[PDB]
DNA sequence: ATCGGATGTATATATCTGACACGTGCCTGGAGACTAGGGAGTAATCCCCTTGGCGGTTAAAACGCGGGGGACAGCGCGTACGTGCGTTTAAGCGGTGCTAGAGCTGTCTACGACCAATTGAGCGGCCTCGGCACCGGGATTCTCGA
DNA sequence: TCGAGAATCCCGGTGCCGAGGCCGCTCAATTGGTCGTAGACAGCTCTAGCACCGCTTAAACGCACGTACGCGCTGTCCCCCGCGTTTTAACCGCCAAGGGGATTACTCCCTAGTCTCCAGGCACGTGTCAGATATATACATCCGAT
């Protein structure tokens, strides 16, 4: 089960929904994929670092506390998950 | 497996401030995580300072200093007062 | 052998004994100031009081008994001091406070 | 005669209700599939908590709306209501993301 | 010996020198004092926090290691001072 | 006939030599007086290390040239060669300094 | 007062990489401060992860994992390989 | 600038409920009591960095002074983007079922902890001298009017 | 556009002190026992994840299309760059006082560590209403004709 191309699984309607939440009126097309890239790049770090935790955790499943400590180490800490 | 928390304490202080207002478990665990984070903040900061003082003991003066470092202005002021109150109330034990 | 917890001895809620054990197991200093747990827990009591108070303010502002994390986000975004305290912090189910820029409105 | 609201107006109300709403704006399963796809890059066949992935998507979307927000702000400084990729790039630049 | 108004002691030539170092060609006047303010605000924190260290240090003179640990705590750490 | 270089050109060379140079660009004593003035606000009659204040001024000027740098960048995105205060303000805004 | 540093080992590894080079004592102090920074970084991260693992023993696995968390790409890879080779050498006797 | 119509949104209502407030029995961390050491606190001493001032210099700052250069305002157009309506589509509920892997307990053991005895790797301190910083001068190259 | 001129690059020479090398002089590193214990590991659960599959549908993609902001261009103003001059105070070098910083030596208050006991906390059941949801309704607001 080898996955691929779920990045475009991000719908442009979803992107513009997030933008409207951010309070944006007019948007260009060139953004979305660009956006996506950033998205990827962003998560590009955390999961790895997260599984890095799981790396040292010696476990096969990945937990929330992983990304908790990541965002912490990434200076983007989050609440509500222990 | 016993998992400690502070939902009891957060609910206590909730009632102490708002006996009427309720609470959600999601926001409850949010509160818990948050207080854990800020407690680790103050712990690391005070330990760092004491290490700078090279003092193997961690006392309340360290706590006051480091929370002053942590809190934006007036909060700390307010904060330290009650803290002092606390230790006074506890030193007067 | 009369018993009285240090929290009652401080007339407060946060467990001085529990937090003391926690900081002990936290490996920050060899010895500790016995009143430092009291002091810190009092500070926690205070700040928690303020944040939950603002949360409940938003809650009954929305006729909401049980507080929702959205109330929490709004509270932490309204107060300058607390927002500064938790600027780079994120909140689950937080959302964004109401904010529309000037030029966004049509003329 | 058919009526059509002026441009932005509908999107304006969308902005208003989205600042009103708080829940996610991303479909769960696509995000999850994307996460697992990213995961197999570093190691294959790794499991996850639904809570974990919910945290991933929430924190992501938070970072994303923050990026959209300050890029909106920059575009204000760009005196445009349309967004430009360079705005996002330079925003990351100021965000130290370059 | 009560001090005052050393903020304007920052010369506009100094400001434009720093700007040229930052690679800036054309500048407006409205910046400098504004600049100064920021400057103040910026240092507004550190010294206090620094002397806060000195506060706990129970000393009358202020040391570099103070601002070292401040910038550290301010996430703007610096090297070359122990 | 007197010669005058075109605008910016001299300032351009100044930029070049300043990126060439590395030393401070602020007079020591004024900065020190400013620091002590700020200090007496929180507590009066406090002494300092020359090393300490040298660190203060160096770190400041570093933050300052960084601010000037990315504000220059923003002004590029503002398509101007002149700087505007709003550029600095919004830069701090993106720098989370608001 | 006996103060400890590393500038001697700085000069050593310099000659190991550049025998015909001098340094400003200023730069040496800067590099030593950098050494201290990376050391405290890695140590804190290791202690924190061990706390997450509830471990009271910080070992080389923790070291490697925390470096990977900190260093990027080939930096981390080379550092991991180097630490591995060195601990192998030390364990060989 | 107004009115009319469309539409979208705030409200009351009803009920459903599942989180949620509430109460339990049982567990162990917290309290209570006791012992030691030794980190911390105090004090006298030294040093010595700092903070203060004084005089001469000029590079630097203040200030002025055109003036070309661009900030900016406006103005045409057009392409790209909101929108509302089509279309089709995976998203979500939900419920099933297996187990891989977390997640727990019980060993037992290697492994630092720790202390004690030993000391040479390292560090403060002392020459020393050579890249390096400064300077002056000559040659090179950019730039602004042809 | 080929020169004039100007800022610069480079070259040789001067003098210097930091970079460095070496020297006394430890204490902190090593070595070697020794011990209680962190966890390594085995070996159990069970459950949460993982995938399956169906059913409904809100949602997503694309279309057409108006349209309106982005963009590109022009002319203006003013204004900040560049240079010239005049003023000054940073700097720099030196001196001096003391006041704090650091040090060491005592001294002992407080905390770590131990042991006892139990009571507040925690997992776990348990009714139960805050509010989620849906519906019809009444109010607000845009958009186009006037």
């Amino acid at each position: 089960k080898v996955l691929r191309d779920n990045i475009q699984g991000i719908t442009k309607p979803a992107i513009r929904r997030l933008a409207r939440r951010g309070g944006v009126k007019r948007i260009s097309g060139l953004i979305y994929e660009e956006t996506r890239g950033v998205l990827k790049v962003f998560l590009e770090n955390v999961i790895r670092d997260a599984v890095t935790y799981t790396e040292h955790a010696k476990r096969k499943t990945v937990t929330a506390m992983d990304v908790v400590y990541a965002l912490k180490r990434q200076g983007r800490t989050l609440y509500g998950f222990g | 497996t016993r998992k400690e928390s502070y939902a009891i304490y957060v609910y206590k202080v909730l009632k102490q401030v708002h006996p009427d207002t309720g609470i959600s478990s999601k926001a409850m665990s949010i509160m818990n995580s948050f207080v854990n984070d800020v407690f680790e903040r103050i712990a690391g900061e005070a330990s760092r300072l004491a290490h700078y003082n090279k003092r193997s003991t961690i006392t309340s003066r360290e706590i006051q200093t480091a929370v002053r470092l942590l809190l934006p202005g007036e909060l700390a002021k307010h904060a330290v007062s009650e803290g002092t109150k606390a230790v006074t109330k506890y030193t007067s034990a | 052998a009369k018993a009285k917890t240090r929290s009652s001895r401080a007339g407060l809620q946060f467990p001085v004994g529990r937090v003391h054990r926690l900081l002990r197991k936290g490996n920050y200093a060899e010895r500790v100031g016995a009143g430092a747990p009291v002091y810190l827990a009092a500070v926690l009591e205070y700040l928690t009081a303020e944040i939950l108070e603002l949360a409940g303010n938003a809650a009954r502002d929305n006729k909401k008994t049980r507080i929702i994390p959205r109330h929490l986000q709004l509270a932490v975004r309204n107060d300058e001091e607390l927002n500064k305290l938790l600027g780079r912090v994120t909140i689950a189910q937080g959302g964004v406070l109401p904010n529309i820029q000037s030029v966004l409105l049509p003329k | 005669k058919p009526h059509r609201y002026r441009p932005g107006t509908v999107a304006l109300r969308e902005i208003r209700r989205y600042q009103k709403s708080t829940e996610l704006l991303i479909r769960k399963l696509p995000f999850q599939r994307l996460v697992r796809e990213i995961a197999q890059d570093f190691k294959t066949d790794l499991r996850f908590q639904s809570s974990a992935v919910m945290a991933l998507q929430e924190a992501s979307e938070a970072y994303l709306v923050a990026l959209f927000e300050d890029t909106n702000l920059c575009a204000i400084h760009a005196k445009r209501v349309t967004i430009m990729p360079k705005d996002i790039q330079l925003a990351r630049r100021i965000r130290g993301e370059r």
